[PDB]
């Protein structure tokens, strides 16, 4: 069937039954880095199946007055077992990812969610002066979420959450253009995206640097009638994918 | 000491023009290029990609992630209009900040056929028909769906496949129209009238939502590249 | 040694062009590489989705 | 808040003179100063939108100045139609917070 | 408007039993759970235990696990609190509030408060 | 289980001047509220994951803090914010309240 | 690049549904009008020629002006160089995340004669220098400064009158592109500032009046215009929606996402 | 592309009164609109601002249990009502554009509102 994926890495396999394709990238499948391309001229070191496994994040509930939810990641897998361990003692780092975001509700629920994974995404402040601090910006494995109002510009160092600006002042609409995918819950069951590096150099720091940012918005609001299920959780897992390690030192 | 003479245009600076000039910083040496992905070549392929339309623009929905959601109800009387709006794609405000839309205010002129995707996001235990049409030009906007019918149309049943295309056609007496709202060069309406009834089962709710995405063709084609009426400034970003 | 980058604008002739810098960086604009791969933005997807076909089966 | 204090309120200079009128604010605003200036009819008008940069439509009379706290406004030939009132705006803190008035007037 | 609309005050006897209620109203029932929360005469906010009104499954806090029962109707929307042996340490105030999902919805926390039933032991 | 340990314990400060008022975990918490309950009524939800502050909250008060450590901060004292100011958290551990940092003006 | 033309067909009645497809998928329908409908076999002469990024973004736009007197010590300016304090270059480099150009810089200096009290001021022309110091370089204090000797330093003199000065600066970066967004800080703490700003180290552009002031003052303006050439652009982006307010970062206030009507069915 | 406001208004002392500021010359939907006050023997005093394409107001301090700003779309005015009037709120009150960040380069003609009886 069209409507079925098992998706191994590691020691770790996801199973569906109600999807839509998965959507690549660019069109380009994540690989590690060419010797033309290199800078950095000690060995990269290459774990590959430590690292390079499904982590699941924490679950956050769909209400009716949702408005939206955000994750940096590479900021969310900072504390997930050994690839959090690898970007401690190292000074580099490059890796790709597959993110495969589940939701499931009955025939009798209707709402849509728009995944979309962007890359290098400022986000604005509240405050026209100052730039948000980073605990507003990203917690580690666990959702920042939009509003569906605008906050105050009393509010010093905050990201302004309006929803239907996306964060970045722009059409909120118009963020199919990135790599996304529909999570119609008449049609659908989970979205998948294969993400490859993408930067403007061929490494990073991965603790000042997040070069992703994966956003689910209701553009559909959640609804069902009086008897059905009223908790529906949105579950987010990330495997990273082909990840190396350059500048070994201290652990910061 | 060759003869030479200089002719009118000398010593002027026109804007766009592609003439050779000398570097300021000889023999250097530049970064060697990396593989990055997603190299756009043209700013057609940009347009080509599908982005939400906001149909639902009705003075407080706009600050709204409601503009976008099109109401659809079960019904009791026959033949109701859902939508409709002239296809002005970058002077009419329903296309005109689109990713299509946004494209055309940098240019003059547009040609080619245009792509309007329905996603019906209701209840899987949901059915229902409906009528998407687009009328040329010359008479009046249908008032019914009889008049609506008579033009190019698609009859849409909802089901597995929860998407439905209408394909507006390039029908014009010229090769190019303008951006700018000109009635010379005017390009119909867009329609959408109830065939049948959304029928549901009991403990579902009876209102769902259309979501509509609009796209170009591959025979879309911009001319005449101005500057955008969207930005303005006052005094220096600083 | 001029290069005959012949073909001009023409609707539906050729011109002469000569470097004079050492740099490449001081050349003309391209203005005429016209090139397009719209695949990568509109068809995003692992497994090709034929047109006739139900993208559900 | 940040006050903005301008401690002249009034100042009296002959024509074809230089004047100058001195905003200092409570602490650090870091150049973004404003200069507004309201006829004797009611009428506002913007100066200079940052320590010195002019708008456009002023006339190359006045010049600003200063850096950190204590900043400057400068008529380097009073005319007639430069007799009005001078506010320092800081654009720094919520709230916008103005100075208080600084009034031109003849020497004799 | 959302309301959660609370039981009066009522004086017990060392030994009995009281039972508390608290009735919700201008939203839907069964999509928050019921959080019971006490408080003492001069000390601070301790949590009892919550209800999910829509399978009737509850969770208490350890301390309170013998002494409270935690139950719900949803015909008239309201949640009940039953308390057993009571002791000179119920001199309380006790209090019902609203939140959804115990921690995937924490983000708005508990909202919307009720009013307090005093309770004591005396004679 | 997850305690909350709110300093100081009574904090006095004349009106019109920049007060804070932290509270410290024995572990990372996934949301973390603030309360306010003046004496002769029912606690208030004021401001909740850390930074949202309620509808009618004045913009005088403000919340930070990650991690472990949390704080509530004011920036001009007014004369009708002397009350207690409890702090929640809505961890994988059952739930917890702070201890009550009482305010009085002086 | 021509684009493709429409073909023929005819009344059909089978399985094939190309109209029904799947908008969950992440993408977007490849259909033509010929298979919704009977068309004609028309041939399009139509080219995509100008909406190339070479041609889209290679124009000249004006960045900056500055002014500077000629009746005063320090009376010389000066500008930190980016592409961020005007709106419309902002708005088109800003629709892609990576860019890697050439440049074209062009500057048109103006002057203007200032209220002296001599009597019979006549002034000969003026030449005015325009000093590019990288960063690191010593920068100049004052017009009569030691600093103008430009022994490293690429600078340009320039008469009133004749054409307007030119030059063509290559490819001049660490990375391997230029970035138009920045997601991250300059320390690894994660505290200071964040965002574009921390990439901007291009240097700074120093203008002064080269001849001596004579009998009455004089102010110039300098203004300066950028021309990308030979273009390479990843990773497109939306448009932006609304208006901005500061240069070193993406602050806004929000904006409904159109403009209203009075209906869904008005037109 | 200027700003017009409406005439003087005199009230007693616990009424309420209700100022306009038209604004043409751009789209009114694309940029906020202030409010300042100034008494004759004081300097200026912002107030408050609206955002006229969601309706979203934000006040100042000393101001917001008593003045209430609110606009219309279709007429293109921004109203501002004071309420509970006292013989300190009679003042000067301009509105004002704000442009970039801290700018305001248009301004209104004011209105004169005194209290008495
Ligand atoms: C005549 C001497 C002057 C030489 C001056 C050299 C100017 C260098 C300009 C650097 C290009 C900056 C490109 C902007 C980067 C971006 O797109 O964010």
């Amino acid at each position: 069937s069209d409507r079925v994926r098992s998706i191994t890495l590691g020691n770790s396999t996801i199973t569906t039954q109600e999807c839509a394709n998965v959507v690549v990238g660019y069109g380009v499948w994540p690989e590690y880095l060419k010797d033309n391309e290199a800078t950095a001229e000690d060995q990269p070191t290459q774990p590959d199946v430590a690292t390079c496994r499904f982590y699941t994040l924490e679950s956050v509930q769909w209400m009716k007055n949702s408005a939206g939810w955000w994750w940096k990641l590479p900021d969310a897998l900072s504390q997930m077992g050994l690839f959090g361990q690898n970007m401690q003692y190292h000074y580099l780092g490059r890796t790709g990812y597959t993110i495969h975001v589940q939701c499931n509700a009955s025939k009798f629920h209707q709402g849509c969610l728009l995944v979309v994974c962007v890359p290098e995404a400022e986000m604005g402040c509240s405050n026209l002066n100052n730039t948000p601090e980073f605990s507003e910006l990203s917690g580690g494995d666990s959702a920042r979420m939009f509003t569906d109002t605008q906050v105050g510009e009393s509010n010093a160092k905050k990201v302004q959450t309006a929803v239907w600006n996306a964060g970045m002042g722009v059409g909120v609409g118009n963020l199919t253009i990135f790599p996304h995918q529909w999570i119609n819950l008449r049609t659908n069951n989970s979205a998948t995206l294969v993400m490859p590096y993408i930067n403007s150099v061929p490494m990073d720091n991965m603790f000042r640097h997040n070069n992703l940012t994966l956003m689910i918005i209701p553009f559909v609001p959640l609804n069902y009638s009086e008897g059905s299920s009223p908790y529906v959780p949105i579950t987010v897992t990330i495997a990273p994918m082909c990840a190396e390690y350059n500048g070994l030192r201290l652990a910061s | 000491g060759l003869p030479v003479m200089t002719t009118p245009g000398s010593t002027q600076f026109l804007t766009s023009d592609d003439f050779q000039s000398p570097s300021a910083m000889p023999q250097f040496d530049v970064t060697p290029e990396m593989q990055i992905p997603g190299r756009v070549n043209n700013l057609m392929e940009i347009a080509e990609v599908d982005s939400v339309v906001p149909v639902n623009n009705t003075e407080d929905n706009v600050s709204s992630l409601k503009a976008y959601q099109i109401p659809v109800q079960s019904n009791s009387d026959n033949g109701k209009q859902v939508f409709g709006f002239p296809l002005q794609p970058g002077a009419n405000n329903v296309l005109n900040r689109t990713l299509l839309g946004e494209i055309l205010n940098y240019y003059t002129h547009w040609s080619g056929s245009i792509k309007l995707t329905f996603m019906f996001c209701g209840s899987a235990m949901a059915t229902g028909k409906f009528l998407l049409a687009y009328s040329p030009p010359g008479a009046g906007v249908p008032k019914n769906r009889k008049d609506a019918m008579l033009g190019t149309h698609v009859i849409w049943d909802v089901g597995l496949q929860s998407s439905c295309v209408l394909c507006v056609p390039w029908i014009s007496q010229t090769h190019y129209r303008y951006v700018v709202e000109d009635e010379y060069t005017a390009a119909g309406y867009v329609t959408c009238w109830y065939q049948t009834n959304i029928v549901v089962p009991a403990d579902v709710q009876s209102s769902c939502d259309i979501l509509c995405f609009v796209s170009a063709c591959n025979d879309f084609s911009v001319r005449m590249l101005k500057d955008t009426p969207f930005i303005r400034q006052d005094t220096f970003y600083q | 040694m001029g290069a005959q980058v012949s073909t001009q604008k023409t609707g539906a002739i050729h011109y002469t062009n000569i470097n004079y810098y050492k740099d490449a960086a001081s050349n003309s604009a391209n203005r005429q590489d016209f090139t397009q791969d719209p695949g990568k933005f509109t068809e995003p997807v692992k497994d090709i989705m034929v047109k006739t076909m139900p993208a559900l089966n | 808040d940040i006050q903005m204090t301008q401690t002249k309120s009034s100042l009296s200079a002959s024509l074809g003179d230089r004047v100058t009128i001195s905003c200092r604010a409570s602490q650090d605003i870091s150049n973004y100063l404003n200069w507004y200036q309201q006829k004797p009819d009611g009428s506002v008008k913007l100066l200079i939108y940052y320590t010195s940069t002019l708008h456009s439509g002023v006339p190359s009379r006045f010049s600003g100045s200063g850096s950190g706290t204590d900043y400057s406004l400068t008529i380097n030939s009073l005319e007639q139609e430069d007799i009005a009132t001078y506010f320092c705006q800081q654009g720094n803190t919520f709230p916008f917070t103005f100075g208080g008035g600084t009034k031109l007037e003849i020497r004799r | 408007e959302i309301q959660l609309q609370q039981s009066g005050p009522e004086l017990v006897k060392p030994g009995a039993s009281v039972k508390v209620s608290c009735k919700a109203s201008g939203y839907s029932f069964t999509d928050y759970n019921i959080y019971w929360v006490k408080q003492s005469h001069g000390k601070s906010l301790e949590w009892i235990g919550y209800v999910d009104p829509y399978n009737g499954n509850t969770n208490y806090n350890q301390k309170f696990k013998g002494k409270a029962t935690l139950t719900v109707d949803k015909s008239s929307s309201t949640a009940f609190m039953h308390l057993n042996s009571l002791t000179s340490e119920v001199s309380t105030v006790y209090y019902c509030a609203r939140g959804g999902g115990y921690y995937g919805g924490g983000y708005y926390g508990m909202d919307y408060w009720g009013q307090g039933t005093s309770v004591t032991v005396s004679s | 289980q997850i305690v909350l340990s709110q300093s100081p314990a009574i904090l006095s400060a004349s009106p019109g001047e920049k007060v804070t008022m932290t509270c410290r975990a024995s572990s990372s918490v996934s949301y973390l509220h603030w309360y306010q309950q003046k004496p002769g009524s029912s606690p208030k939800p004021w401001i909740s994951a850390t930074s949202n502050l309620a509808s009618g909250v004045p913009a005088r008060f403000s919340g930070s803090g990650s991690g472990t450590s949390y704080s509530l901060t004011i920036s001009r004292v007014e004369a009708e914010d002397a009350a207690t100011y409890y702090c929640q958290q809505w961890s994988s551990n059952p739930l917890s309240f702070g201890g009550g940092t009482k305010l009085e003006l002086k | 690049a021509r684009v493709a033309d429409t073909i023929s067909s005819r009344p059909t009645n089978s399985e094939s549904i190309p109209a029904l497809t799947a908008a969950e998928t992440g993408h977007t329908s490849q259909v033509v009008p010929s298979d919704t409908m009977q068309t004609r076999h028309v041939k399009n002469y139509h080219s995509r020629s100008e909406s190339s990024i070479e041609n889209f973004l290679c124009r000249s736009a004006c960045v900056y002006y500055a002014t500077y007197t000629n009746n005063s010590k320090k009376g010389f300016a000066e500008w930190v160089i980016n592409t961020r304090q005007v709106a419309q270059l902002r708005r088109k480099l800003e629709l892609f995340t990576y860019l890697r150009f050439d440049l074209e810089l062009t500057f048109v200096i103006t002057s203007a004669q200032q209220p002296s009290t001599a009597s019979s001021v006549d002034a000969p022309v003026q030449t005015h220098q325009i000093m590019y110091v990288p960063p690191g370089g010593p920068v100049p204090t004052k017009v009569k400064d030691y600093a103008w000797q430009t022994s490293t330093n690429p600078s340009v003199f320039w008469t009133e009158g004749n054409a307007p000065p030119r030059m063509s600066i290559p490819f001049i970066s660490i990375g391997n592109a230029y970035s138009c967004f920045y997601d991250g800080w300059t320390q690894f703490s994660r505290n200071g500032v964040y965002g574009i700003n921390t990439l901007n180290n291009m240097g700074t552009l120093y203008m002064r009046h080269v001849n001596e002031a004579g009998q009455g003052p004089i102010k110039s303006t300098v203004r300066i215009y950028f021309k990308p050439k030979h273009v390479k652009a990843w990773v497109p982006r939306p448009p932006r929606l609304c208006q901005y307010e500061k240069q070193k970062n993406v602050n806004f206030s929000p904006i409904g996402v159109t403009t209203s009507r009075t209906d869904i069915i008005t037109t | 592309v200027q700003l017009q406001q409406s005439a003087a208004e005199l009230a007693r002392p616990g009424a309420s009164v209700k100022m306009s500021c038209k604004a043409s010359g751009y789209t009114f939907t694309t940029y906020t609109m202030h409010w300042v006050k100034q008494r004759p023997g004081q300097g200026l005093e912002w107030i408050g601002y609206i955002n006229p394409s969601s309706r979203y107001t934000e006040y100042n301090q000393k101001f917001k249990d008593k003045t209430t700003l609110t606009a219309d779309k279709s007429s293109s005015t921004a109203y501002m009502q004071l309420s509970s009037l006292t013989f300190e709120d009679s003042a000067v009150y301009y509105c004002a554009r704000r442009s970039e960040a801290d700018r305001f380069v248009y301004w209104g003609q004011g209105t004169l509102v005194t209290v008495s009886a």
